[PDB]
């Protein structure tokens, strides 16, 4: 169980780092309307 | 054994209050996109 659980704990980070990317996307056409 | 899985909560939730910013972010951008589309 200590190898399956160290992959999600290091995946789980690159994974937000691509979530921030999509949050910048939504303020934007706040302004654009 | 039980030290093991309870330190394991405590550093999710650090992402527990990113999950709750990413589920608001979502449903917003669903408000948007109806709206930008008619404009």
């Amino acid at each position: 169980l200590s190898n399956v659980n160290s992959d999600i704990y290091f995946k789980l980070k690159k994974l937000e780092k691509e979530y921030e990317l999509l949050t910048l996307q939504e303020d934007y056409i706040k302004d654009e309307q | 054994e039980t030290h093991e899985s309870g330190i394991k909560p405590y550093f999710e939730q650090k992402i527990q209050e990113t999950e709750l910013k990413i589920r608001s972010k979502t449903e917003n951008v669903r408000r948007l996109e109806a709206q930008r589309n008619a404009l």
